C-alpha cells in the first residue's frame, strides 16, 4: 500500500506534457506488479488458494 | 497465599490479592470476585587519622619498617592535633591535606635516624604503593564537600610541597627539644653514589665538602609562619644542599683532577651507562614518578619509552589504579564480560649497578667541560623528578651554596 | 601532546568559559544595537552552529554580495568602550589568572598554555596512559597486547568514552576476542538512541539526528563482509530494525543489498525492489552513481 502511494506520487510529476513517451511502459509496469501482488496477497487469505 | 499486586475490588480494603486456580481471586478479609555541619571537625579527623595508622600499616608490614614509628607517629601527630585543638575557631583554618600525612611519616622517620628520604616517600606514593591519592579510596563515609575538598585538594607534592610542608609542621610543633631533627646524612651519599655509578670515592669526597662549610649540623625548620621569604631561605632544608654539594662536588673535582685520575673517556662511558634505559624495579618506578611530575621535558620522557615500559605500565595501572576514586549496572557486568577480563625475565637493583659498574670497568682537552657539563646535567635530571622538585628550585639552591662555598673559600 | 580521553579538570576553565561568553555577548549586543545563570551561558553559547567516493560538500553558488569596512579605530572603540566595564564588575569576583586570561583573550592575545598544560589527578592520568597504550598498541598491529589495553580499560569505573571510533576501528583490527566492533556499534544505537556542548563534534553522536561515522561504516563493511560471500538479509535485517529516519545511506544500503540478491521471477521482485529503493533514496541526500549505471547492470539482469 504505502509502495503504491509511492508509485502514484512519482506518476503525477510527470507533465509527460515535455516529457517523453516510454517512461509510459515502464510507469505500467511497475503498476501491473503492484496490482498482481496485491491481489495475490488477498486471494491466499480467502484465500491461499 | 499471596500475590501482592491488583490491590482489591472492594473500596474497604484493599486487601490484598491471591489467585486460586479456580479464578476467584480473593482478597483477605474475603472477597471472591544527611551530612554533618560545623563539626565535622572530628569526623575530617577521624577519615585523617584513619587514613595515616592505614599508611603506616603498609609501611610496617609492606616495607619493613620498625613497630616504634607507630608511636613517633601518635607523639607527633599528637602534637598537632593537641595545638588545633588548642585553637579557638569554629571557622577550621586547619589544612590536613596529604603532605600532612607524608609530614608526620617523614618526621618521625628523621627522629629515628632511618635511612629513608623524601624521594623514598615520593617514589612510594606515586607508585600507588602506598594508598595515596584518594579520600578513604574507592569500596565508607559521606563528609561536607569542604572537607572532601580539603582532602583532594594540595594533593601534589611536587614543586617542594613537601619539603615546604614538613619545615610547616617542624614550626606547628618544634623541632628542636622534642625532637632529633639531624637527617641521615651519609645512608643519603651512599644512595646517591650508587644512584649514579660514581666509585666510591665520591661518596668520601662529597661527605667532605659536606662537613667543609657545615661540619656535619643539620636541621629541619625553615619556620617563620608566613607566605613571605626573598632571600637566604631557598636553601636550608638539608637533603636539597646534599645534592647541591654532591652536584658541586663532581663539578669541581673532576674538572680539577691536575692528576688526570678520572679519564676523559670515563666520564663519557659514565654519562651512557647512566643514560642507557634499561628495566629494573627501580628505573620502572622513576618513569612512574616522571608521568607526574609537572614539567617537560619529564613526559617527552614517557614519549622516549618502548613497548615494555609500556606494557609494565598498563601493568601498574590495573594493579594500583585499583586504588582509583569514586538494569545498565548488571548490563554493564555482561557488557564487560563480552570481552574476556583475564626464568624470570628482568634484573634487580644491584645486579644493574654492577653492569654499569662493569660497564665502565676500563678505567686502568678542553671539550671534556662538555662530558662534565652533560653528566652533571642527567645527574641532575634524575635528582628532579626523584626528588619532587623544581629545575629552578634545585639550581637556585646549588647556585646559592656554591657562592656558599665560595665565600667561604676566598 | 596529544588529545586526553577524559573530561577536562574543571573549575576555572568553566569560569573563564562564563567571563569570554559574558563578555562576547555584551559586545555583539551593543553591535547589533549600532547596527540598529546557566541558563543565560546556555543561551548565549547556543544561538551559534553547534572518481571515489567523496562526500561532496557544499560548494560556492548562491551566497552574498560583499561588505565594506565596519570597523575604524574609533568606532570600535567605541563598541569596545561600555562592555570591557560591565566585565569589570564580575571580573572582581573571579580569580587573579582568570581575570588575567580575561584581560589577555580581550586584547585579543591567545594564551601560552592549553587545559591539558595546565590540568593537576592519579586515577585519571593513569587511565589517560591505558587508553593512550591501547590506541598506540591498535595502531601497532600488536592486537594481542592491545586487547589486554581494552579488557583492563573497560574494567575501570573511571570515564565513558566517545572514543568509540576508537574502538571501532580497534575491535575490528584486533579480531583477537572481544564481542566485536558490530556488537560495540549495535550496543551504542541501543544504549543511546532514547531520552533513557563541549565533547561532541561529529564523528560521535547522538541519536536523534544523524548518528554518522560507525553506523555508515558498519553498514558498508558488513555489505564487505558480503563480499566476503560472493548476511546480507542479516545486515538490512538491523539496517531494517532501527528508526532514525535522516539516513538515506541505509536506504543506498536496502538497495545495494537488493543488487547483491539480484546477482526466477523471485529475482524479478528483487530487482523492482532495488528499483524502489534507489528513488526512497533520491528522498535524502542524494547518494548517486550516474544510476543510469545502476539501471544499466540491472539491465544485465534483465537479460
Ligand atoms: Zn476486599
Amino acid at each position: 500500500s504505502l509502495l503504491i502511494r509511492d508509485l502514484n506520487d512519482d506518476l503525477s510529476k510527470l507533465q509527460k506534457d515535455k516529457v517523453s513517451l516510454e517512461d509510459r511502459r515502464v510507469i505500467f509496469s511497475r503498476l501491473m506488479n503492484a496490482f498482481v501482488t496485491i491481489q495475490n496477497d488477498v486471494n491466499a487469505f480467502i484465500d491461499s488458494t | 497465599t499471596f500475590i501482592r499486586g491488583p490491590i482489591c475490588g472492594t473500596d474497604n480494603c484493599p486487601s490484598r490479592l491471591w489467585r486460586i486456580i479456580d479464578g476467584r481471586r480473593t482478597c483477605q478479609y474475603g472477597h471472591v470476585m544527611k551530612l554533618i555541619g560545623h563539626e565535622a571537625k572530628l569526623l575530617f579527623l577521624k577519615s585523617f587519622q584513619f587514613i595515616l595508622k592505614r599508611q603506616i600499616r603498609w609501611l610496617i608490614t609492606e616495607m619493613r619498617f620498625p613497630k616504634e614509628f607507630e608511636h613517633v607517629a601518635k607523639i607527633i601527630w599528637l602534637k598537632i592535633l593537641k595545638t588545633i585543638n588548642d585553637q579557638p575557631q569554629e571557622e577550621l583554618k586547619l589544612q590536613l591535606h596529604m603532605t600532612s600525612t607524608i609530614s608526620i611519616l617523614y618526621l618521625a622517620s628523621t627522629h629515628l635516624s632511618l635511612p629513608v628520604y623524601t624521594c623514598d616517600y615520593i617514589k612510594w606514593i606515586c607508585t600507588a604503593k602506598m594508598p595515596y591519592f584518594q579520600a578513604s579510596e574507592i569500596l565508607r563515609i559521606q563528609l561536607p564537600n569542604y572537607y572532601v575538598s580539603i582532602l583532594e585538594g594540595s594533593i601534589s607534592p611536587f614543586n617542594g610541597q613537601l619539603y615546604n610542608k614538613i619545615a610547616l609542621t617542624c614550626g606547628m610543633i618544634h623541632f628542636k627539644e622534642f625532637f632529633n631533627s639531624e637527617i641521615s646524612c651519609q645512608g643519603l651519599l651512599l644512595k646517591l653514589v650508587m644512584q649514579c655509578a660514581l666509585p666510591p670515592e665520591f661518596y668520601f669526597y662529597t661527605k667532605q665538602v659536606i662537613e667543609f662549610e657545615e661540619t656535619d649540623i643539620r636541621n629541619l625548620t625553615l619556620w617563620e609562619r608566613t607566605d613571605e621569604r626573598h632571600t637566604g631561605r631557598v636553601s636550608n632544608h638539608a637533603e636539597l644542599r646534599v645534592l647541591s654539594y654532591f652536584m658541586l662536588t663532581i663539578n669541581w673535582m673532576l674538572s680539577f683532577d691536575r692528576d688526570r685520575q678520572y679519564p676523559l673517556k670515563w666520564i663519557l662511558s659514565l654519562t651512557e651507562s647512566l643514560t642507557q634505559r634499561t628495566t629494573t624495579s627501580e628505573s620502572i618506578g622513576r618513569n612512574i614518578v616522571k608521568v607526574v611530575y609537572p614539567d617537560k621535558p619529564t613526559s617527552s620522557d614517557y614519549f622516549q619509552w618502548s613497548e615494555e615500559e609500556t606494557l609494565e605500565f598498563l601493568k601498574w595501572m590495573e594493579k594500583q589504579f585499583l586504588p582509583t576514586q569514586t538494569d545498565q549496572k548488571i548490563a554493564r557486568r555482561k557488557l564487560y564480560k563480552i570481552f574476556p577480563l583475564d626464568s624470570t625475565h628482568q634484573l634487580t637493583f644491584i645486579e644493574d649497578l654492577q653492569e654499569r659498574y662493569a660497564k665502565q670497568t676500563p678505567f686502568f682537552p678542553p671539550a671534556r667541560k662538555e662530558a662534565i657539563g652533560r653528566l652533571l646535567t642527567h645527574i641532575a635530571s634524575q635528582l628532579l623528578v626523584d626528588f619532587a622538585i623544581s629545575k629552578e628550585q634545585l639550581k637556585d639552591c646549588i647556585s646559592r651554596i656554591k657562592n656558599a662555598c665560595l665565600h667561604r673559600m676566598n | 601532546m596529544f588529545e586526553v580521553p577524559i573530561t577536562l579538570t574543571n573549575r576555572k576553565f568553566a569560569q573563564r568559559r562564563k567571563l569570554k561568553y559574558q563578555y562576547i555577548n555584551y559586545i555583539s549586543r551593543r553591535f547589533d544595537r549600532i547596527s540598529k545563570q546557566q541558563k543565560k551561558r546556555r543561551r548565549e553559547r547556543h544561538w551559534r552552529s553547534v572518481s571515489f567516493e567523496i562526500w561532496r560538500t557544499v560548494s560556492s553558488q548562491n551566497k552574498q554580495p560583499i561588505n565594506k569596512q565596519k570597523m575604524t579605530y574609533h568606532n570600535f572603540k567605541k563598541i569596545e568602550k561600555i562592555p570591557l566595564r560591565k566585565m569589570e564588575i564580575p571580573l572582581l569576583h573571579c580569580t587573579k589568572e582568570n581575570k588575567l586570561y580575561f584581560q589577555s583573550i580581550s586584547r585579543g592575545l591567545e594564551p601560552l598554555k592549553t587545559s591539558t598544560s595546565e590540568v593537576r589527578n592519579y586515577r585519571t592520568r593513569h587511565i589517560v596512559t591505558l587508553t593512550d597504550l591501547l590506541h598506540l598498541n591498535v595502531s601497532r598491529h600488536n592486537w594481542s597486547l592491545a586487547y589486554k589495553i581494552f579488557a583492563t580499560l573497560i574494567r575501570i569505573p573511571g570515564v565513558q568514552i566517545k572514543s568509540l571510533w576508537g574502538i571501532g576501528v580497534e575491535i575490528l583490527d584486533n579480531l583477537s576476542n572481544s564481542s566485536s566492533g558490530l556488537d560495540f556499534l549495535q550496543w551504542m544505537c541501543q544504549i543511546y538512541s532514547s531520552k533513557s556542548r563541549s565533547i561532541v563534534p561529529p564523528f560521535q553522536t547522538g541519536s536523534r539526528t544523524h548518528t554518522a561515522k560507525f553506523a555508515i561504516t558498519y553498514l558498508w563493511s558488513s555489505l564487505i563482509n558480503c563480499q566476503k560471500s560472493m548476511l546480507i538479509d542479516k545486515i538490512s535485517e538491523w539496517v531494517l530494525t532501527p528508526p532514525f529516519m535522516e539516513d538515506a545511506e541505509v536506504w543506498f544500503i536496502y538497495a545495494s543489498c537488493h543488487l547483491l540478491k539480484a546477482d526466477i521471477n523471485q529475482v524479478i521482485k528483487h530487482i523492482h525492489y532495488v528499483r524502489t529503493f534507489l528513488k526512497i533514496c533520491l528522498d535524502k541526500g542524494g547518494f548517486a552513481v550516474p544510476s543510469r549505471l545502476i539501471e544499466n547492470q540491472l539491465k544485465s539482469f534483465e537479460s
